[PDB]
């Protein structure tokens, strides 16, 4: 179990470094020096641990970063918000910063476009 | 007839148990923290000292807060009017009643 | 006396790894070869940091390179100091002085720096 | 848990050198050698506790000292080891201590 | 503030299904509920050494001043309470030793003392200096020593400090050695160990102080006293 | 009541023991410490008074009335501490003799000071030889219990 | 209606206005818990505790 | 009514214990502490923070600082809280 | 001054406390490990302890890069010691600086050589003096002239502390000396 949380921490660090490109389990285990964690642990990790996580992005025959397998569009769904009978999604700033890029660069344009900040 | 002894035995009994619980509460809080027990520090001497003393003074029987209304004149200031009132008052006995 | 102790140790170690050698499937001749080998082996700058005007805050690079130190390996019970006065309460020790072999169950010392 | 420090000993090193020969000859495994070292460690610790009974008192000059990870390391000069029935003077000694 | 409620008449008083007759009472003064708990400790302690309520009332009063100033909020109430008991006892002219207050308190002698100096500065006030006379009574009485011995002891103590025979010494140790001298000259001889056990001082502290006063022993006694043993026959320790 | 009942009550059957919690989140080894408290013989000293000085002395009922004292005596008990833990130790036991409180004395009973004295000592002490006694003195008031 | 002081005679009995009558003590709970109930309700409240 | 020492004898024992090695903690080496959290996650999905400081021997403010970084929390009933390394 | 030629004996400096900041973050573990004549106990304390032989001083260096140097019997020796410490640290390959070197405390002592009456001194200065034999065998005087603390003993010995510059010691001592002479047994 604890090696899977070390893999998720490395993949989270890969997005924080600037990247969401898919890798094989090998390339992850090599960089993290877990290649020799034992063939039984590598097999379990491949055929149960990266299968039991529903948030993993499966792309190009490989696994990618990490909390969202969909809707990582890194911008607000303005189109849904246009519809006053169904417009609905404010969320937490931490998910949006986690998603892709820092808030501030997007926000300068957004402070005069769509965004409102509430200290909730 | 409940004289001085059966009446006192009651009052002191309730107080010593009250004191036994107080040493238990004290020893339990310490032992949660750990290692420094002192037996002499635990005893709240006032439980006995003041408890018998208050009841003998007011007349109010039993411990306070809850039950007390049961008995009121179990104690009195001794009537020193003649020699006979003293002697008679020391030997007076009462039935509880409406 | 103490060569005997090392002998005692020879007996205890060899006996306690016999079974382990056995568990690996290794032959007792290797263990005997081990023992024989072992027995044979046994015998700004102007104000911010003008510090270079204070160089040599040392008398020597080191002393352990000289190997002039007979070695001592031991556990400690108490270490104490009072200024230049140090106090040592040592225990369960193995000494080797000028090639000679020594031991102690307890050692107590004093030293000045 | 007993301390690995006695593995540093000349005796302990003489053992390791004997083991490395057996490893060079590949008659045993490195893992097995490590296991012999653990047994020797326990054995020599047990032997010190049970057998050794002598005591020595000493005085000298302290030259240098270290303390890290609960391990004291000294180097004393002009040291004088005194036993109840013996005397040993030495120019310099290295002392490593852990407990 | 206000009132409280309890019991139930034994009639309706719903827990309806569960077992909670009508309603439980409620706390009201939690913010200061530790001032009342300080007072509870002050009274308990006080009774362990059996002071009159008047001392206890001043102690209670000193605390309320220190607490409201909040200047010492960082230390345990039991440390501040123990200091109040010590100050109050000294100001009332019946000093207690720190060793005595430590015995009844759960606070160590060091912390009561440190708090004590800080409170004196905190209340911007001072106290009288202790003298030997202030303890002579309690000690001689607890050892069942006759009134006459106590009187001599007081005199010996008093005369000795007047003669400056003990330049740097606690008044307690000097008192203790005086008492010992008096008692060893009395029929009711008591061991150094007993006195030391009562005064708190080490028996070696008595040994030194007795050794220092012994060379002038003849001159220190009061003229009214009648020896049981000649002073040329008073033992040394 | 003294010769029997106050003894009977502490010689009851509630010896208390206390076992603090241990091996929280982890432990293994061997001891969640355990303490037991026992009570023995009870002692009652003749009725004493302590001055603000701290020095105790005998009280006499006439004094107790004038100065409004309470005529009571101090009570002591033998207590035991008994460390029979889970294994490491069992015998470490210690006896104490401790002041627990002050009980009022009934006047001229065997625990009063008046109980042995003749006509001469009582006239001397300032107490009337003809006074029946048998009643408590509480804060300077004579308080008699009623059957 | 809060009785005026003439109904709540400030029992005095020595003290220093120590006699803040007992009806006043009942009134001090009523304002206290009501002050508390209004303030409780001003914020968020579980349905049972307000009950 | 007992001789009054400088402090309780046992209090001094308590002082001596406090005065033996244990006191300050080993905040250094985050990775080994990270490993210990992983090891906690090897036995069970959630634990009491009281247990977490006991098993780690680290200061609370720091153990929190780490638990904010790599995990989340979940409370139950009356402020009874447990923390989890985001099981997935 | 005439008033300082009677008690002129003039007090002797025994201890100085100074600080200096190296202005850089440091790895105490590595430092402690590499350095000779040094001690570091992380499980019982948070800093490394260092000692030089010359003028038996000792310095304490913190992870922040701040350090404190004590033991000098003179400001020169304090400047000398601080520099010697900052040197060996430089020699550790770390960007050691001499920046913010400052005296924090100075201790002085002297002997007036006469028996002193203490009950009077505490009487006359109850707003300042405090003498409690039950706590410490020596009267503590808290001066507010050059806000200084003094320890006065029956022997005649006197210690003074709380100063950062020598003038404050002479001033505190010139001030208190007449009183002490006037309470001479």
């Amino acid at each position: 179990f604890g090696v899977l949380a070390k893999i998720v921490n490395y993949m989270k660090t890969r997005h924080q470094r600037g990247d969401t490109h898919p890798l094989t389990l090998d390339e992850i285990l090599d960089e993290t020096q877990h290649l020799d964690i034992g063939l039984k642990q590598k097999q379990w990790l491949m055929t149960e641990a990266l299968v039991n996580n529903p948030k993993i992005e499966v792309i190009d025959g490989k696994y990618a970063f990490k909390p969202k397998y969909n809707v990582r569009d890194k911008k607000a769904l303005l189109r849904l918000l246009d519809q006053h009978d169904q417009r609905g999604l404010g969320g937490i700033l931490l998910e949006d910063i986690e998603e892709a890029l820092p808030n501030s660069q997007k926000a300068v344009k957004a402070l005069g476009d769509q965004i409102l900040f509430v200290n909730r | 007839l409940d004289l001085a002894g059966p009446l006192l035995a009651f009052l002191f009994r309730g107080m010593f148990k009250n004191l036994l619980k107080e040493v238990r509460i004290y020893a339990q809080k310490f032992i949660d923290r750990g290692k420094d027990f002192n037996l002499e520090l635990a005893i709240k001497t006032r439980i006995i000292s003041d408890g018998l003393k208050y009841s003998l003074a007011t007349g109010n029987w039993g411990d306070q807060k809850k039950a007390h209304q049961a008995r009121a004149g179990v104690s009195q200031v001794l009537n020193r009017l003649t020699f006979a009132s003293t002697l008679s008052h020391l030997r007076r006995l009462n039935s509880p009643i409406g | 006396t103490v060569p005997k102790l090392y002998r005692s140790v020879i007996e205890d170690v060899i006996n306690d790894v016999r079974d382990i050698f056995l568990d690996d499937g290794v032959d007792e001749q290797v263990l005997m070869e081990l023992k024989t080998l072992w027995e044979n082996k046994l015998m700004g700058q102007v104000e911010e940091e003008p510090l270079n005007s204070e160089d040599d805050v040392s008398d020597e690079e080191g002393q352990e390179l000289f190997d002039t130190e007979n070695v001592v390996v031991c556990q400690y019970d108490k270490i104490h100091r009072s200024k230049n006065k140090w106090k040592f309460h040592l225990k369960d020790g193995i000494m080797n002085l000028n090639g000679r072999d020594y031991i102690f169950s307890k050692a107590i010392g004093d030293a000045e720096w | 848990m007993a301390y690995q420090l006695y593995r540093n000993t000349t005796l302990g090193n003489s053992l390791q050198e004997s083991l490395d020969e057996l490893i060079q000859s590949q008659q045993i495994t490195p893992q097995l050698a490590l296991q012999v070292l653990l047994q020797f460690d326990k054995a020599i610790n047990a032997a010190l506790a049970q057998r050794v009974r002598n005591r020595v008192n000493f005085r000298g000059s302290l030259n240098t000292y270290r303390f890290c990870d609960n391990v004291w390391t000294f180097v004393l000069n002009d040291v004088e080891f005194r036993e109840v029935t013996e005397l040993i003077k030495v120019d310099k000694v290295k002392i490593v201590a852990c407990d | 503030l206000s009132t409280m409620i309890g019991k139930g008449t034994g009639a309706a008083s719903f827990d309806e299904f569960g077992n909670s007759k009508y309603q439980n009472r409620r706390t009201m003064s939690s913010s200061d509920r530790a001032m009342m708990n300080a007072f509870k400790e002050i009274t308990t302690m006080a009774d362990r050494i059996n002071l009159p309520r008047n001392i206890v009332d001043r102690t209670n009063n000193l605390f309320k001043q220190v607490y409201e100033q909040k200047s010492l909020k960082g230390r345990a109430n039991d440390a501040i309470a123990s200091a109040c008991l010590y100050i109050a006892c000294r100001q009332e002219g019946v000093p207690r030793t720190f060793k005595e207050i430590c015995a009844v308190s759960r606070i160590s002698k060091k912390e009561i003392g440190r708090c004590f100096k800080l409170i004196l500065k905190a209340l911007e006030t001072s106290v009288d200096l202790i003298t030997t006379g202030d303890f002579m009574s309690r000690f001689c009485s607890n050892l069942c020593l006759p009134k006459q011995v106590q009187m001599a002891a007081t005199h010996i103590a008093r005369k000795a400090v007047e003669l400056d025979l003990v330049p740097g010494r606690s008044p307690i140790s000097v008192a203790a050695a005086a008492i010992y001298m008096a008692s060893q000259a009395s029929a009711e001889k008591r061991t150094q160990k007993e006195i030391g056990d009562i005064a708190g001082v080490a028996d070696v502290t008595i040994r030194q102080s007795y050794r220092l006063i012994y060379p002038r022993a003849p001159d220190l006694f009061p003229t009214d006293f009648k020896f049981d043993t000649p002073v040329d026959k008073l033992p040394q320790l | 009541f003294i010769q029997m009942s106050v003894q009977r009550i502490v010689e009851d059957a509630p010896p208390i023991d206390l076992q603090a919690e241990a091996q929280h989140a982890s432990g293994e080894v061997e001891e969640p410490p355990r303490y037991l408290l026992k009570f023995e013989q009870i002692y009652l000293s003749k009725p004493t008074h302590w001055e603000r000085d701290g020095a105790p002395s005998p009280m006499m009922p006439n004094e107790a009335r004038l100065r409004n004292l309470t005529y009571s005596a101090p009570l002591y008990v033998d207590i035991t501490k008994t460390v029979i833990k889970e294994g490491e130790e069992q015998l470490q036991t210690q006896h104490q003799k401790t002041f627990i409180g002050k009980i009022p004395i009934m006047l001229r009973s065997t625990y009063c000071l008046l109980n042995g004295l003749t006509d001469r000592d009582l006239c001397e002490l300032n107490e009337c030889p003809l006074d029946p006694g048998g009643y408590f003195i509480i804060n300077g008031s004579e308080k008699v219990l009623i059957a | 209606p809060v009785p005026p002081l003439s109904v709540r005679p400030a029992v005095v009995m020595q003290g220093s206005a120590r006699n803040q009558d007992d009806l006043t003590h009942k009134l001090a709970d009523i304002v206290k818990i009501n002050n508390q109930l209004r303030r409780n309700e001003q914020n968020g409240a579980a349905a049972h505790v307000i009950a | 009514t007992n001789y009054k020492p400088v402090a309780n004898h046992q209090y001094n024992i308590e002082y001596e214990r406090k005065k033996k090695e244990d006191g300050k903690r080993a905040r250094a080496d985050k990775q080994h502490v990270l490993d210990m959290l992983f090891s906690a996650f090897e036995k069970h999905q959630y634990y009491n923070l009281k247990d977490l400081v006991d098993i780690t021997k680290q200061p609370v403010v720091y153990l929190k600082e780490i638990l904010k970084e790599i995990g989340v929390q979940n409370v139950k009933g009356i402020h009874k809280n447990t923390w989890e390394l985001k099981p997935e | 001054t005439p008033a300082s030629e009677s008690s002129g004996i003039v007090p002797q400096l025994q201890n100085i406390v100074s600080t200096v900041n190296l202005g850089c973050k440091l790895d105490l573990k590595t430092i402690a490990l590499r350095a000779r004549n040094a001690e570091y106990n992380p499980k019982r304390f948070a800093a490394v302890i260092m000692r030089i032989r010359e003028p038996r001083t000792t310095a304490l260096i913190f992870s922040s890069g701040k350090m404190v140097c004590t033991g000098a019997k003179s400001e020169e020796q304090s400047r000398l010691a601080a520099r010697k410490y900052a040197r060996v640290v430089q020699k550790l390959g770390f960007p050691a600086k001499f920046l913010d070197f400052k005296i924090q405390n100075m201790v002085g002592s002297c002997d007036v050589k006469f028996p002193i009456r203490l009950e009077g001194l505490v009487l006359t200065h109850q707003q300042f003096s405090s003498y409690e034999p039950e706590l410490f065998p020596g009267l503590i005087y808290r001066m507010i002239k050059p806000r200084i603390v003094l320890l006065i003993f029956v022997s005649g010995k006197v210690v003074l502390t709380g100063a950062k510059v020598r003038a404050e010691i002479y001033e505190a001592f010139e001030n208190i000396y007449p009183i002490l002479k006037g309470f001479r047994k």
